[PDB]
C-alpha cells in the first residue's frame, strides 16, 4: 500500500503515462504550487537519482527515494558533519542563539518561525545549548 | 526541578571530566598509561633475582592500587557518559558492551587480588592479565591504530604481496644452496632446517653469528643472496612509511581547503524543511524536498573533495555557455539587421 | 539442444567456477598454497632429526594427497576455460602451452611418485621439486608480481645505478683500507679476500662478529667507512619503497577519475558502425568510419588520461574563441553604425 | 593491387592531384552524401593520422589507416576496456539488454536497426549475456 | 661627527664581520667546530693508554687555545651585534639573556683552567663541560634543527603512535613468548628481563648475538615474530625520510612560486599611509587607511600561498560575470528592440 | 674527393661505432666492466691460498689482455671522436685532456707490464693500478652518477644536517652513559674509546657482539638509546631514497608534457634570422631581431617549464580582458543609444 | 574613553543606529571626502573584519581593528617580510634610492612629498642604506 | 666606441632624450621599417630586457643586449636544445630536407630564399644530413 501511494505520487508528475520524470515535468508540478526552480535546479534534482544517466527519474529510482528519505547512515553522517562544522568546542554542543544566527543568516536562511520551530523542537539544555547529535537522530529516524 | 538543576550541572562537570580523555587526554592517559607501565615493570624487575622482596611487597601495595583506581574509574566513566540521554538501561547494556571486556577483566582481577589476599603458574597469569590490561587500555578508543594501519596497508596490498613473495623465495633459495654448500665442512649447517634459520638471521639483517660460512663458496653464495634479497626484506617498512606521508600530507591540503561555511549550513536548512513536513503547524511536495536535500547533501560532499576536481568542468561548461550566449546574440544581431 | 542446453549450464557451473581463483582467490589459492607450504615445512622436518619417522610416513600420505589434487586440478583448470570457445583443440595447445610447464612437472612427478611406490640424492631431488611446483602455484598468473617489480624498478634505473655503483666503490676502498690496517695483528684479515667478507657483513649490517677491528686504527677506519657506505646499501629499498607508495598513489587518483561512460559508449558505437561496413544488408564511405573511429578512440584514451593535462589548453582555446567573437561582434556593430 | 584502390579512393578526396587532403577537401566529399561535419569534426579527424601536423593528410598516411583499420592490438584492447566499463561483474560478460540499453541510450545512439544486427551478430548465450572479448575479436580480425 | 663617521664605517666592519656567521658560515663555523671536535677526540684519546702523555701536553696547550679563542669571540659577538641600534644597556641585557649560558659556561671554564694551572671525578667534569660546549656551538641559532624535526614529528605524530604502540606490543608479546618457549634449556633465558632484553636487540636488528634460541619451538616464534615486529621498529625512520623529502620538495615549488613584488611593494605603502595618519604635515579617516592596510597584508600573504588554491573560484567568479554581463545584454537588447 | 669520400664513409662507420658507447651501452660497456672485473677478482683469488699459481699464470695472460685491449681502445676512442670537427690538433690536446688521466694510468701501466716482463709492496701497486682503472671506466661519463647524488644530497641538505647532528649528539651521549654504567663490570668498557667503538655498532645497528652491556643498568641505558638513535641513523638512506623517487616522477611528468614542437622551431628561426642580420646577401634592425630571439628563447623555456604555473594567470588575463571588451562593448552601446 | 571615541567613529558610518556598517555605509563616507573606492573594493575591506561572513562590520569588529592598527605580531612579520623581497644581500639594509624607486614606481605609487617624508623618517646611515626592520618596529608600536 | 655606436641606435628609439623606450618608441620605429607588431608583442619585447618591470628599456639594458647577441651559454644551449627535439637518432644529426620541412612549414616559415641560405651555410655532409651542434657554435661566436 505505500508504494501505490507513491505510485499516486509519481503519476502526478508522469501524467501522460510515460513511466518517466524529466525536468518539464517536475518543474511543472513544482510551479504550479508557487515554487520557481531553474532550469540547472531541475537538471541537479534529477540526476541525484538518475542512474541511467538519461535525464529521468523512472519509478524504481522514485520509490527508493521516497522509501529511503533521510534515514540512511550516509545521510546521518552528513548532516551531523555539517552541525561539527560549527561546534569549534568538539564538544557535540552548539549554542541555541548559534544555531539561531546560522540558520537565519547563512544559506537559504530559515524565516524566524521556521527556526523558532526548530530551537522548540530540539531539547534545548538550561543554559541554553544544543546537543545536535540527537537532533541528528530525530531527523534521522 | 532546581534540584534537578544542580543535578544537570552535576552532568555538567561530568561531560566536562568527559573533555579530558577526548580532548587534553595528554594527562589523564599518561598517568594511567604509567600505573599500567609500572606495574609491568615492577613484575618484571620481581623476576629477576636482585631486587625481589621489596619489589614484591611493592606489588602488593600497587596491585591494590590498579585495583581501586580501575574500579573508581568504571563508574566514573559509565555514569560521566550520557547520564540520561544515554540512560541507564538499554544504553546500560550498550555501555557494557563488548569492548568492557575490559570491565569484566577488571571484575575477575578484583576476584585474583581477593584470592591472593583471601583465598590463599600464577604469576604468568597475573602478568597476562596485565598484558590484557596493557593492550585495552592503549586501545579503548574502538578501532584506532588499529583501523589506520589496516587501511594503509589495503591500500597497498599489490606491492606488499610482490615485496613479500620475492622475498620468500629469496629466501628459500639462498637457504637451500648455501646448505649445500657446505653441508659438510660446518657443522652449524647440519639440517636444511639449520640453513633455514641461517637464512632467516641473514636476510632481515640481524645475523646473530651463531651460524656463518666458513667455505670460501658458501661465502659468495651469502654475500650475493644477501645483497639481492635484504632489500626486499627492508621494502614493506620502505613502503608503508612512505604511504603513511604520503596520507598525511594529503589529508593536511584536505582539510587545508576548510571551504564548507554555506553548503553545511544549507544541508541542516533542507534537513530541517524535509523532517518539518511531516510535523508542522503548517506526497509530492515531500517528493520535492527529498530531491533538494539530496542535492544540499552532494554540495556538502563535493566540500569534503576538495573542489577541484569537477572544478576544470565546472568552469569549462560556464564558458562554453557564456560562448553560446555570444553566438546566439551575433546571430540574433544579423537577423535583426540582415535578416 | 537441450541435453546441450544442459551441456551450457555445466559450463555455466564451470565459468562460476572459473570465478573462484579470479575473483575471490582468497580461500582456494590460500588452501592450495597451505597444502605446498605443508609439504615444504614436512620435508624440512623431515631433514631433522627429532621427528624423523613419522613425518616420513606423514610425508608419503600427502605426497598422495599433493599428486591426486594436482591431477584433479589440471583436468579442472583445462575443461574450465572456454570449454568450446577456447576448444579442444589447437586451443588445445594453447591450453598445454609453455607455463603449463607446471603440468609437465605434476607428470614427470607423477612418474617420481610411481618409481618410489613400485620403482623402488633423491630426496633433494624431490625438494627441488617440491619448489619448482611452489613457484609456479605462487604464480601462474603470467607476469604478476615479476611485472609489478620490473616495471618499478625500472622506472627507478638511474637512481638505482648510482646507488649500486658508489656502494661498490666505497665497499671495495674500506675492505682494502681495514685490510692494509690490520694484516698484520689479526689472524682474521689474513687476506685481502677475508677483508672482504668482513666489507659485506659490515655494509649491510649483518655484523655477524666473527671477523673484527682489533686495532684503533682500523677501528677508525672501519667507523667512518660504515657510517659512509651503510646508508647507500639500504637506498635500493628506500628507493623502491617509496617508487611503490607514489605508484599506488597515482593509480588510485587516475582510476578514482572514474568519467569513462560516454566516451567509451561512443568508442563501442564507432566500431561497429566501421565493422558494419563489410558485412551490413544496407571505399570513401569506410574511410571516413575509420577516421570516426580513430577520433573515438582517442577520445575513449583521453579518459585513461585524468582528463587535466590537455584540459588546461582545451579552456584556453575556448576562452580564446569566446573573446575573438566578442572582438568581431564589436567590429561589425562598428561596421554597422559608424561604417 | 590494393594500393591503388586506396589510390583511387584518396583522389576523390585530394581531386585537384596536390597529395594531399584538408578539410576542405575531406568536408566536401562527405557533405556531397549528405553528412554534416562540423569544422572543429573535420579538423580532430584529420589530426588522427596528420603526423607532419600541418592539418593535411597525404596518401602514405591515408594507406596506413586504411591497411590497418582496427587489426591493431591498441584497437583490440581499447575496445575491451569501453566493454569492462559496463561489466561490473568483470567475468568478461555483457547482458544483451545491458548491451541494448548502452548503444541506444548513450553517446552516438544507434537505431533499433543498426543495434538489432549488433546484437543479431553477437553469437547471444541462451541466457541472454553476451561474451564481448570474442566479440572484440569478430571486429579485429 | 666625522671621528663618529669613522666609528661608523668601524661598525661596517662590525656588521660585514657578522655577515660571515650568517650567509657564508661554511669556513667560520667549520674552524671553531674543528677547534671543539679536536678537543674531544684528543680527551677521549687520553683516556686510552696508547697515546697519554703527549695528549695530556696537547690537552693543556689546545684547552688554553679553547679558553682565549672564546674569550675573543665572546666579545667578538657582542660588540658585532647592533653596537648602539643594540645598544649596550637593556639590550645589553638581552644580548647576555638565556642562550648565552654559552658564554656562562665560558666564565665558569674560565674558571676551572685557573683552578687547573695556579689553583691546585676531574677529567669527567672537563670532559662534560666540552660537551655542553659542544651542545652550544652546534645549536646556538636558537631552535634550528630541533625546530625542524619538532615540526615535522609534530606533523606525523599519528601514525608515529601507531607505529610505537604496535611495536612496544609485538615487543613484549615475542620476549614472553619465547621465554616461556626455553626458560628451561638456555641459561640465557633464566629471567623475563633476560627474554625483554633478548627481544630488545632482535627487534631492532642489532642482534649481539649474545642470547640466541637453541631449541626448535623457540627459533620458530623468534623468526615468526622478528618478521612481523622488525618492519614496526623501522616504520619511524621511514616515516620521518618521507616526510622530510615531501617537505622539502613542497617548500621549493612554494618558493619557485616568487611572485611577489607588487603584493609586497604595495604592504609598504599600506602601511606608512597607515601610520603617516598620526604624524604626517598633512579617525573614520584612519579607519579607512587601517581597512586598506588590511586587505594588502591579506594579499601579500596569498603570495605565501601558492595562488592557485583560491584562483579556480577566483576564475569561476570571472567568468559568471561576463556570463551575467552577457546576459543583461542580451536581455536590454530584446527590452530595446522587441519591449 | 672520391677516396676521401671513402675517408667520410670511413668516418661513418667511426661515428656508427661511437654510436655504441651511447646509445647501446649495454654489451659494450658490460663486456669491459667484466673485464676489469674479472682481474680484479683474478687479484683477490690470487691472494687467498687454495687457488694461487694456476691464478697467477691467469693474471699474466689476461693483464697482457688488458693492456692490449686499452692500447686498442685509446686510438679506438680518439679516432672515433671527431675525427676532422674535432681535428687531430688543439682538439687533439683536448682530447687528452684532464679526464684521460685514464689514458695516463693506462701508458704507466705499460711500463709496469714491461717492467714486470723484461725489467724484473708491486702486488699492492699492481691491484691500486686496476682498482684506478676500475673506477674510470665506470665514470668516464663527465660528472654522472656524482653529479646527480651531489644534486639530491644538495637539495636536502638541511634535513640531512639535522639527521647527522642529533645522531652524533645521540652517539655520544650513550657510549658516554654505558661507559660510566660498567666501566667497572665489563672489561670491555675499559676506556671511553672502548665505549664510543660499542656505540657506532650500536646505533648503526651492525652489532658485532663483540661488546655487550652485562649489568642491568647498563642494559636499560643501552636499549633506551639504541631505540632513540638508531632512527637517526637511518634517516639519511630514508631522505635521499624518497627524494630520488620523487625526482624521478617530477622529471618523467615533465618530460611527460612535450609540447615543444612550435616553440623550438620558431627559435632556431629568430637565431637564424638574428645570424644572417651580419652575412646575408640582403644596428636598429639587430637591435629588433635580438628582442624577438630572447623572446622566442623564453617561450621555449616555458616549453620546458610544464606551462601551467604562469598558465593559472595567463588564462586569468585572457579572461579579464573579454570582461573588459564586454564592459566597452556595453558602454558603447549605451552612448550609441541613451547618449 | 577610547572606546567611546570608536563608538563616534564608528556611529558617522552606521548613521541609522542598526549596529552594523555595510558597503552602503562606508563606501558612502568614503565618497563624501573624495575617495572612489570600487564595490569589490569595499566588499573586499569589510571581508576583513566580518566573522559572521554576512557583509556587515558590528562595533565589535570595528573596535579591535581600531585598538590593534599594526601592532599585531602578525602585521611586524609581514610588513618585514616585504621589504625582504627588496634586500637580495639579506643583510636587513635596503638603499634610500633603492627604496624610493619601489615606493614610487610600484603598486599604489607614493607621491614624490610622500616618499621624501618617507625617506626623512627612516633615520638614514651616511652611506644611503636603510635599516627596514627597526623602519617596521616604529611602524608597529 | 662600440659603445657609442650602441648610443646612437638607442637614440633613434628615444629620439626626446628621456633615457628609455617604451612600447611607443620601439613599436613606432618598427612600423616606420614597414614591420607591424602588435601591442602584446611589444610589451613582451620590452619585458625581456626590462629589469625594473616599469614597462621601459634605459641604456644600460639596452647595452647589455646588444654586447651580448647570442654569444652566451643559455643560447648555445636553448638552441641546441631545440634542434635535438628534431633529431630523434640522438646523434647530433638531423637531414637536410628535414631541416628544410621544419623550417618552412612550422612556426614564423622561412621563405625558400631564407631556407635556401641557411642550408649553404651549414656544411652539409654528402649524404645530405646536418651537424647542427656545429651549426650552433656558429651562431654562437
Ligand atoms: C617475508 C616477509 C617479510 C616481511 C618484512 C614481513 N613483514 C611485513 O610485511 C610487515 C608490513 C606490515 C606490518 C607488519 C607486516 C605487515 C612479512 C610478514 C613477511
Ligand atoms: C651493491 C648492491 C647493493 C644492493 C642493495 C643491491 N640490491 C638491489 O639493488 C635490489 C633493488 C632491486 C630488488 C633486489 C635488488 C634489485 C645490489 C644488487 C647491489
Ligand atoms: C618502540 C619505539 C620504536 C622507535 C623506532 C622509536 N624511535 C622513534 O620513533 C624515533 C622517530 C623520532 C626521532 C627519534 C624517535 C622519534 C621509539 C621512540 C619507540
Ligand atoms: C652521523 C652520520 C650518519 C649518517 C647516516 C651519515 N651518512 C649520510 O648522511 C649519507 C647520505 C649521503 C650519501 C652518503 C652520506 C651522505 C653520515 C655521513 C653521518
Ligand atoms: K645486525
Ligand atoms: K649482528
Ligand atoms: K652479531
Amino acid at each position: 500500500e505505500q508504494i501505490a501511494e507513491f505510485k499516486e505520487a509519481f503519476s502526478l508528475f508522469d501524467k501522460d503515462g510515460d513511466g518517466t520524470i524529466t525536468t518539464k515535468e517536475l518543474g511543472t508540478v513544482m510551479r504550479s504550487l508557487g515554487q520557481n526552480p531553474t532550469e540547472a535546479e531541475l537538471q541537479d534534482m534529477i540526476n541525484e537519482v538518475d542512474a541511467d544517466g538519461n535525464g529521468t527519474i523512472d519509478f524504481p529510482e522514485f520509490l527508493t527515494m521516497m522509501a529511503r528519505k533521510m534515514k540512511d547512515t550516509d545521510s546521518e553522517e552528513e548532516i551531523r558533519e555539517a552541525f561539527r562544522v560549527f561546534d569549534k568546542d568538539g564538544n557535540g554542543y552548539i549554542s541555541a542563539a548559534e544555531l539561531r544566527h546560522v540558520m537565519t543568516n547563512l544559506g537559504e536562511k530559515l524565516t524566524d518561525e521556521e527556526v523558532d520551530e526548530m530551537i522548540r523542537e530540539a531539547d534545548i539544555d538550561g543554559d541554553g545549548q544544543v546537543n545536535y547529535e540527537e537532533f541528528v537522530q530525530m531527523m534521522t529516524a | 526541578s532546581a534540584a534537578h538543576k544542580r543535578y544537570r550541572r552535576l552532568q555538567n562537570w561530568v561531560y566536562n571530566v568527559l573533555e579530558r580523555p577526548r580532548g587534553w587526554a595528554f594527562v589523564y592517559h599518561v598517568f594511567i598509561f604509567l600505573l599500567v607501565f609500572s606495574c609491568l615493570v615492577l613484575s618484571v624487575l620481581s623476576t629477576i633475582q636482585e631486587h625481589q622482596e621489596l619489589a614484591n611487597e611493592c606489588l602488593l601495595i600497587l596491585e591494590f592500587v590498579m585495583i581501586v583506581v580501575f574500579g573508581l574509574e568504571y563508574i566514573v566513566r559509565v555514569w560521566s557518559a550520557g547520564c540520561c540521554c544515554r540512560y541507564r538501561g538499554w544504553q546500560g547494556r550498550f555501555r557494557f558492551a563488548r569492548k568492557p571486556f575490559c570491565v569484566i577483566d577488571f571484575i575477575v582481577f578484583v576476584a585474583s587480588v581477593a584470592v591472593i589476599a583471601a583465598g590463599t603458574a600464577t604469576s604468568a597469569l597475573r602478568s597476562m592479565r596485565f598484558l590484557q590490561i596493557l593492550r585495552m587500555v592503549r586501545m579503548d578508543r574502538r578501532g584506532g591504530t588499529w583501523k589506520l594501519l589496516g587501511s594503509v596497508v589495503y591500500a597497498h596490498s599489490k606491492e606488499l604481496i610482490t615485496a613479500w613473495y620475492i622475498g620468500f623465495l629469496v629466501l628459500i633459495f639462498a637457504s637451500f644452496l648455501v646448505y649445500l654448500a657446505e653441508k659438510d665442512a660446518n657443522s652449524d649447517f647440519s639440517s636444511y632446517a639449520d640453513s633455514l634459520w641461517w637464512g632467516t638471521i641473514t636476510l632481515t639483517t640481524i645475523g646473530y653469528g651463531d651460524k656463518t660460512p666458513h667455505t670460501w663458496l658458501g661465502r659468495v653464495l651469502a654475500a650475493g643472496f644477501a645483497l639481492l634479497g635484504i632489500s626486499f626484506f627492508a621494502l614493506p617498512a620502505g613502503i608503508l612509511g612512505s604511504g603513511f606521508a604520503l596520507k598525511v600530507q594529503e589529508q593536511h591540503r584536505q582539510k587545508h581547503f576548510e571551504k564548507r561555511r554555506m553548503p553545511a549550513a544549507n544541508l541542516i536548512q533542507a534537513a530541517w524543511r524535509l523532517y518539518s513536513t511531516d510535523m508542522s503547524r503548517a506526497t509530492v511536495i515531500r517528493s520535492i524536498r527529498i530531491l533538494k536535500f539530496l542535492v544540499a547533501k552532494r554540495k556538502f560532499k563535493e566540500t569534503l573533495r576538495p573542489y577541484d576536481v569537477k572544478d576544470v568542468i565546472e568552469q569549462y561548461s560556464a564558458g562554453h555557455l557564456d560562448m553560446l550566449g555570444r553566438i546566439k546574440s551575433l546571430q540574433t544581431r544579423v537577423d535583426q539587421i540582415v535578416g
